[PDB]
């Protein structure tokens, strides 16, 4: 709906501070995932034997 | 449908940016360091110890010496085989 | 696709050790936020004014 | 925790809504292979390291610590001695220098 869409605009900047926040916390998802596993610069490999 | 409608609803999940294969293989990184190299490869860079010996030094890190250890090394190992063959046990028996 | 790293082979067995013959003393930085922007709002002067 | 490699010191430093800190780790650097034993077998008795690993650079052995390369004669100051060479996996055979025997030999 457009129209819903200009009535939305009324409201202000909440869209883009609900996304902003969504953002943060999927870039923080990805930074806690490299935190926690990519802690060696490294691939080591074990010994065939 | 439950994925179909949140994913037409305009809500839409993003994949993780590390897959569960490249996640893996840093766990087995850390599994090939930590067991080829102790925690050496922690600090530094990666210096291969025998496993037998790196055990010892953890045995002296809590106060047990190394004679210990060596003695008793197939205990341990056997001991050690047992345990994590329990844990996966204790994992695949346990829904919670 | 994204590099995890470089491969590193470490040469073990059962009979070899790696010591070493060197050092580097290292210094590295590490930065963490203690606080914040302290702000009091008026919530009757935003709000509404005068 | 405090930096990357093993830790000696730290520093800080004021910074605007923060704190930044300097971290003086030690890192080991220019390793060098050697040929490792759990201990040594001297007069049916088994030698263990007191503080440090038995590293051998081709024909002889010596213990040193674990962290740097300081190659020192085996004797019974550095090993303490844990039941006979029957039991432990992988021991070598090598002499244990007395420092007493030197002495009452003269
Ligand atoms: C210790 O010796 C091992 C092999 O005896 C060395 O490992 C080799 O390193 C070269 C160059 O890095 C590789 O091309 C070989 O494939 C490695 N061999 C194995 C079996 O991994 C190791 O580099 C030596 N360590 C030092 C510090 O020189
Ligand atoms: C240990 O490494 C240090 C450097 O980390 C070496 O010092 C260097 O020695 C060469 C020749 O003696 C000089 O040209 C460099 O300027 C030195 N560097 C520094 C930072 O002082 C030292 O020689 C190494 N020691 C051993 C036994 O390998
Ligand atoms: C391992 O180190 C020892 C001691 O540093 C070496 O023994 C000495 O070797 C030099 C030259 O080869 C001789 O002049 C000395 O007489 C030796 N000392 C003793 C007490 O015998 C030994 O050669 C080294 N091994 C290797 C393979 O380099
Ligand atoms: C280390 O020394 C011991 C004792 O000198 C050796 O054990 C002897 O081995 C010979 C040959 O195999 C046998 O005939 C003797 O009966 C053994 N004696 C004892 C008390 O066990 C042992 O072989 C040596 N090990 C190495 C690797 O040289
Ligand atoms: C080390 O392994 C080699 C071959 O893998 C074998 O010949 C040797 O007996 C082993 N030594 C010890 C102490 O286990």
């Amino acid at each position: 709906s457009t129209e819903c869409s200009n009535l939305l605009l009324q409201y202000g900047s909440f869209c883009t501070q609900l996304k902003r926040a969504l953002t943060g916390i999927a870039v923080e998802q990805d930074k806690n995932t490299q935190e926690v596993f990519a802690q060696v610069k490294q691939i080591y490999k074990t010994p065939p034997i | 449908d439950l994925i179909c409608a949140q994913k037409f609803n305009g809500l839409t999940v993003l994949p993780p940016l590390l897959t569960d294969e490249m996640i893996a293989q840093y766990t087995s990184a850390l599994l090939a360091g930590t067991i080829t190299s102790g925690w050496t490869f922690g600090a530094g860079p990666a210096l291969q110890i025998p496993f037998p010996m790196q055990m010892a030094y953890r045995f002296n890190g809590i106060g047990v010496t190394q004679n210990v250890l060596y003695e008793n090394q197939k205990l341990i190992a056997n001991q050690f085989n047992s345990a994590i063959g329990k844990i996966q046990d204790s994992l695949s028996s346990t829904p919670s | 696709t994204m590099s995890l790293g470089a491969e590193n082979s470490v040469a073990y067995s059962n009979n070899s050790i790696a010591i070493p013959t060197n050092f580097t003393i290292s210094v590295t930085t590490e930065i963490l936020p203690v606080s914040m922007t302290k702000t009091s709002v008026d919530c009757t002067m935003y709000i509404c004014g005068d | 925790f405090c930096g990357k490699g093993y830790h000696l010191m730290s520093f800080p430093q004021s910074a605007p809504h923060g704190v930044v800190f300097l971290h003086v780790t030690y890192v080991p650097a220019q390793e060098k292979n050697f040929t490792t034993a759990p201990a040594i077998c001297h007069d049916g008795k088994a030698h263990f390291p007191r503080e440090g690993v038995f590293v051998s650079n081709g024909t002889h052995w010596f213990v040193t610590q674990r962290n740097f390369y300081e190659p020192q004669i085996i004797t019974t100051d550095n090993t303490f001695v844990s039941g006979n060479c029957d039991v432990v996996i992988g021991i070598v055979n090598n002499t244990v220098y007395d420092p007493l025997q030197p002495e009452l030999d003269s």
